[PDB]
């Protein structure tokens, strides 16, 4: 069981070998923001949600998929002014295209978009263009209903379907701004 | 111990209170601490009262009465020891240099979560003379939930004590008698302890009802 | 239910003939064989898979996903985010020319956005929009590494160099009518046949492909200056 | 400095693809001496020649080629046994104005060819794929049949030149994606997936293709590598400078008389490419340019002097990238050439992360503002701060490069960003079309 | 109802559809009930409420026999069919959208 000693904001922990800075972060009791992160999905680092500033590295790093080395000095949203301004751009950047559909969506209220962009977000929009729009919901199945728009297209749902459940019926598809989750055709 | 009182451990983003609505964010722990103790220099009169405390009190005294020492938001603090309580009291009224006249009463707070310190009586002081104010707060367990009385020092405290007994079940000992002021003297229960249920009822609708706001979620 | 993306939305999603007929999978299986057998692991010869179904029809259509995903163990989901990925897979029926102005920054500035501006005038039909004659796509394509030869015109994957408003007119012209211009650097080939042509089926040795004007300007500014490769 | 024909000596002759024509001018004889020195042999004399990637990024070749765990020792993999390296070649060209490698693959393929069968002796990798975009049809002809004249005369196959060497070709034609080029999204989609980039770690050199160790390289990159072991390595060093060393293809586009390619030695002044070219289309000035693509930050006047090698570039903040030298004159806007790149950036974004997929296409919608009526003096400073929230933050380096058109923009041109305020771009397009 | 400290609202949701539609947007409150035995007049719901369906009124005598004739449903609260409107279950105005309807770009 090497373990691993670290310090994350100004405070120090050891931790298992390849434990993932955001899981050391979560067990010293810091929020680092995340949307694609799930422990139990292997990392994506996708969503670029939980970046946070790691010494001698000039980018920010994703802390979901940053794994922990020995001595490492990790600073996030709560020290390190770079990696807050990354994380609020990135949630900024998140919000631009989503509905304001608070009110008629039913993850209102227990949304981590929302609670994420109270606690780490702008107060106001600064995006005055047009949103990206797609017909919804469609039924993805005689259970599932899909809301294209409200998808931060973070692939939790991908990635569970095809690493935790043997179940590729959906995927990410088409390309750039407008990927969107989806099944086949009709199947 | 310097270490914070953790009054709850938070699990999971979002305040959830168990599993949580969404998957993988639960695994955050987050302790609640309340402020531990300031490290010296108390601002403003408080330096000054407490400096005065320790001079009254000798050293041996002053370090087994005082527990703690908090300052937050500019407020003062003395988290004492159960069984000097009377003792410190005593001292804070009769000082010329403390004086503090005016007990405000006694204040019951529960925290089930923080083990041999459940319950805590706070005591809020004010000196008229010297224009300043502290609270003092004392921690009693669960199982042993008996404080002393400050009833020979503050007689305001009386009903308080009484209050904060019926309450949360704090047994002021040596108060004259500790009869229930609030509730019946046949209610079962310390009504402000969380482990007491809201005891509410369901609100009626045509067609539904909704249960109390302890039974529904929250975060 | 209305299951999956609606009919009307975005780039048309994959829709067309559910399934091929029997013979049809059976030569589809008679070339996928030869795709499949190329390669270390059978998924990776998904891409030129697709285009040979893209060559069946003239475009991606439910069938060739569903040949694909039996073919390669897939399911249709995994095929489709494949497939709907890359742009050459075009999602309509297309044309026996799919004619693209390149609009990238500089071919556009250099004088592309003109081109499309006058071809989409001319043949009355707007890029990925297919000519009511069924002879020519249009489209609007990105940097297609051809930067040099400016104003560049591509179709059927083809190129055509310095192409000049007139230029792109007389050749979408020459295309919807029987007897193109020849591509000024390629042979051009039914849209069919590029596409059984990127699934490494196609005979290789087509004519033409001089190297032009820009791949030689440096090597005749050398000349006519005496530079060279010092020596060994 | 003076053009160094090198990769275009052969040009301008008489179908100079065939391997008849490679031959006569010393062909494959590369590939001889390669295959004569031992493996790591011709590894280390590469890293010597420097040979720094042609392909954006400018890394070592020779030391990308090291990280591949070979086995060596005494062969002693008597457990698990290694699994197989692979040779990833990356034809793909698809940063704008890169067409350095499009016109190499379609003249002369075989300096590739033979290069990557030298790679792969390199690297000990028992298949070989030339991952090359489509969209570029001839090109693609032209390699298959190169590949196929290989097979032929032996070069590929097995026993390859009796040195017990076996190798296996592969031609991939990659369909429309721009970000295949990345490694690791060239690799998935030769996997047949989506073209999205992977994670790193785990990178290519431990488990690239297939999970198996593999290198991803340039074209331009190994086609420069038979020049390399014809000529050694003190020839190759002789051009360039140490910190930079070699020869290089810059593709002379935009509003330039005589556009093409010109093989120059690293370090060239867009000057003296200039002064070759004939300078900018006659009666304008040098308004902007690229060193690279437009993944590049732009540059302008003021750099012209300023060399075009890895370490120039770095010296006033552009990289420089695939020498693509975009050129933009007086009649150019600014603001409507990086409205287009930014319009091809989300076009060609993979949309796997938040920063590019969304930041993207935000700006291309307030360029789309600026070049039309609408824009504010706000809008400038909000796309600076989008650009500072993608540039970094993104997930792959596609992200900053769509970042770079737009900082160095404003960073040069702010005044003309704002003139765009006064109800929209004032320049003609017109006046911008190679007539 | 969320921020109603009395739970003296009770609202359950459903979907709009073409053959029946009540409001723009995809959700409506079929059910809309206020116990006004346990309402306190806060006006929190008010302030809670996004798009101004819920308001307070000026009229104030309430009172009633029955426990039960107190908790008033949504046909008592909808607030009387002016002049120029339609049924309530009927399409958007034509061509307008809920946003159109948010922004307050609607009329008769
Ligand atoms: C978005 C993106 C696109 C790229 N496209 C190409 C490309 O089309 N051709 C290329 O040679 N390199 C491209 N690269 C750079 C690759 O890293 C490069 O091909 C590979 O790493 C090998 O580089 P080297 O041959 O110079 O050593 C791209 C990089 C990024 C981030
Ligand atoms: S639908 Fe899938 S990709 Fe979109 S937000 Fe939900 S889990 Fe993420
Ligand atoms: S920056 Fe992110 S979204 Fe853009 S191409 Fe790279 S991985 Fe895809
Ligand atoms: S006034 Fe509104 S918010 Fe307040 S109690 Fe009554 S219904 Fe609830
Ligand atoms: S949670 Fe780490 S990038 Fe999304
Ligand atoms: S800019 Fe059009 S081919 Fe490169
Ligand atoms: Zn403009």
């Amino acid at each position: 069981v090497e373990m691993v000693s670290l310090t994350i904001d100004d405070h120090e922990i050891s931790v298992p070998k390849g434990t993932l800075l955001i899981r050391a972060a979560e067990l010293m009791g810091i929020q680092i923001p995340r949307f694609c992160d799930h422990p139990l999905l292997d990392p994506v680092g996708a969503c670029r949600q939980c970046l946070v500033e790691v010494e001698g590295q000039r980018k920010p790093m994703a802390s979901c998929t940053t794994t922990v080395m020995p001595d490492m000095v990790v600073r996030t949203q709560f020290t390190s002014e770079a990696a807050d301004k990354a994380q609020r751009g990135v949630m900024e950047l998140l919000l631009i295209n989503h509905p304001l559909d608070c009110p008629i969506c039913d993850k209102g209220g227990e949304c981590p978009l929302q609670n994420q962009a109270m606690s780490n977000g702008r107060p106001e929009t600064r995006f005055e263009d047009v949103k990206r729009t797609f017909p919804k919901p469609i039924s993805i199945s005689s259970q599932v209903l899909l809301d294209r728009e409200r998808c931060v297209l973070c692939a939790r749902c991908t990635r569970f379907s095809s690493q935790i459940a043997g179940d590729p019926f959906i995927d990410l598809m088409e390309r750039g701004a407008l990927q969107q989750v989806g099944i086949g055709q009709d199947k | 111990g310097d270490e914070p009182e953790i009054i709850a451990v938070r699990r999971g983003m979002f305040g959830n209170r168990d599993t949580g609505d969404t998957s993988g964010y639960g695994r955050l722990v987050r302790p609640v601490a309340l402020p531990g103790s300031t490290p010296r220099p108390y601002g403003g009169y408080f330096d000054a009262v407490m400096d005065r405390l320790a001079e009254v009190l000798g050293e041996e005294r002053y370090a087994m009465s005082i527990e703690r020492v908090v300052v937050y938001r500019d407020q003062l603090t003395i988290e004492v020891s159960r069984v000097q309580l009377p003792a410190v009291a005593s001292v804070l009224r009769d000082d010329p240099d403390l004086r503090f006249e005016l007990c405000l009463g006694v204040s019951g707070v529960h925290y089930p979560e923080d083990t041999g310190r459940e319950l805590h009586a706070v005591y809020p002081l004010m000196s008229i003379t010297h224009n300043r104010r502290i609270q003092l707060e004392v921690a009693a367990p669960d199982a042993d939930p008996h404080i002393p009385s400050l009833y020979a020092v503050y007689p305001t405290t009386d009903w308080h004590e009484r209050e904060t007994y019926d309450f949360f079940g704090i047994i002021f000992d040596g108060h004259p008698s500790l009869t229930r002021i609030e509730m019946p003297d046949d209610w079962e229960g310390h009504p402000q302890r969380k482990d007491y249920p809201l005891g509410g009822i369901p609100v009626e609708y045509h067609g539904a009802q909704i249960p109390p706001p302890d039974q529904r979620r929250s975060y | 239910l209305e299951l999956g993306q609606r009919p009307d939305e975005a780039g048309p999603p994959i829709s067309g003939p559910a399934t091929y007929p029997d013979d049809v999978t059976e030569s589809l299986r008679a070339d996928a064989e030869q795709i499949i057998a190329r390669y270390p692991d059978a998924r990776s010869a998904l891409l030129p898979l697709l285009h040979l179904v893209q060559a069946q029809d003239g475009y991606l259509t439910p069938a060739g996903i569903g040949f694909c995903a039996a073919q390669l163990g897939l399911t249709e989901a995994e095929v489709t985010a494949v497939a709907t990925f890359y742009s050459m897979y075009r999602r309509t029926p297309t044309g026996d020319y799919l004619v693209g102005v390149c609009t990238n920054t500089l071919c556009a500035i250099m004088g592309g956005d003109a081109i499309l501006e006058a071809l989409e005038d001319h043949l009355g039909v707007h890029p990925g929009q297919t000519t009511p004659d069924g002879r020519v796509t249009l489209e609007h394509v990105e940097c297609n590494a051809a930067c040099d030869y400016a104003p560049v015109v591509m179709v059927n994957w083809e190129f055509y160099d310095n192409q000049t408003p007139s230029s792109a007119r007389d050749l979408v012209d020459g295309l919807r009518s029987g007897s193109p211009p020849p591509p000024t650097r390629g042979s051009l080939c039914t849209f069919r046949e590029t596409a059984r042509t990127l699934a490494g089926l196609t005979d290789p040795n087509a004519p033409g492909g001089a190297p032009g004007a820009a791949t030689l300007a440096g090597l005749r500014l050398a000349r006519e200056r005496g530079m060279t490769a010092p020596t060994p | 400095t003076p053009l160094t024909p090198v990769l275009s000596r052969f040009w301008d002759e008489p179908e100079p693809w065939t391997l008849e024509t490679y031959r006569r001018h010393d062909g494959y004889q590369g590939l001889q001496r390669a295959l004569s020195m031992g493996p790591d042999d011709v590894i280390a004399f590469v890293k010597d020649s420097g040979l720094r990637g042609r392909g954006g990024a400018g890394f070592p070749t020779g030391t990308k080629w090291s990280f591949i765990p070979q086995e060596r020792g005494d062969q002693p993999a008597g457990g698990p046994a290694a699994k197989p390296h692979y040779l990833v070649i990356n034809a793909d060209e698809s940063e704008p104005g890169t067409c350095k490698d499009i016109p190499l693959l379609l003249t002369t393929p075989h300096f590739l060819v033979e290069g990557a069968i030298i790679a792969a002796y390199a690297i000990r990798a028992r298949h070989a794929f030339i991952y090359v975009r489509g969209e570029v049809l001839p090109v693609l002809r032209r390699l298959q049949a190169a590949v196929a004249e290989a097979y032929a005369a032996g070069y590929l196959g097995t026993d390859i030149m009796g040195s017990g060497f076996d190798l296996d070709l592969i031609v991939h034609a990659g369909a429309g994606a721009y970000i295949c080029g990345e490694e690791t999204a060239l690799l998935d989609s030769l996997e047949g997936r989506r073209g999205q980039p992977r994670l790193r770690p785990p990178f290519p050199a431990v488990a690239g293709l297939y999970a198996c160790p593999t290198v991803v390289n340039n074209v331009e990159s190994i086609a420069s590598v038979p020049p390399i072991m014809v000529n050694g390595v003190d020839w190759f060093r002789s051009m360039g400078s140490e910190k930079s060393p070699g020869f290089t293809l810059y593709s002379l586009s935009g509003h330039v008389t005589r556009p093409g390619q010109y093989e120059a030695p690293l370090g060239i002044t867009l000057r003296e490419l200039l002064e070759y070219a004939g300078g900018v289309r006659a009666g304008h000035q040098l308004k902007f340019w690229t060193p690279g693509g437009s993944s590049t930050p732009l540059l302008t006047a003021e750099h012209l002097d300023v060399p075009l090698d890895y370490e120039g570039m770095a010296s006033v903040g552009s990289m420089l990238g695939t020498k693509a030298l975009q050129i933009f004159d007086e009649t150019t806007c600014v603001v409507r050439a990086v409205r287009r790149w930014t319009q091809f950036y989300a076009h060609e974004s993979c949309g796997k992360c938040t920063p590019c997929r969304e930041g993207t296409y935000w700006l291309a919608q307030i360029y789309a503002r600026l070049e039309n009526g609408a824009g504010t003096e706000a809008d400038i400073d909000k796309l600076l701060d989008i650009s500072d929230n993608i540039f970094g933050k993104s997930f792959c380096a596609l992200g900053d490069g769509a970042a770079s058109p737009i900082m160095s923009s404003i960073k040069h041109f702010r005044d003309e960003y704002v003139a765009h305020l006064d109800g929209g771009c004032p320049f003609d397009p017109h006046a911008s079309t190679l007539m | 109802a969320w921020a109603c400290p009395a739970d003296a609202i009770y609202v359950e949701g459903a979907d709009n559809t073409a053959d029946e539609r009540y409001s723009p947007g995809e959700r409506y409150g079929r059910v809309y009930q206020i116990n006004y035995l346990r309402c306190i007049g806060c006006g929190l719901c008010i302030e809670a409420c996004p798009t101004r369906a819920l308001t307070m009124t000026t009229e104030y005598e309430m009172a009633d026999d029955n426990r039960a004739d107190l908790i008033w449903g949504k046909d008592k609260l909808l607030a009387p069919l002016q002049e120029g409107m339609q049924a309530p279950p009927h399409d958007m105005a034509p061509g307008k959208t809920d946003d159109d309807y948010y922004l307050g770009n609607v009329t008769p």
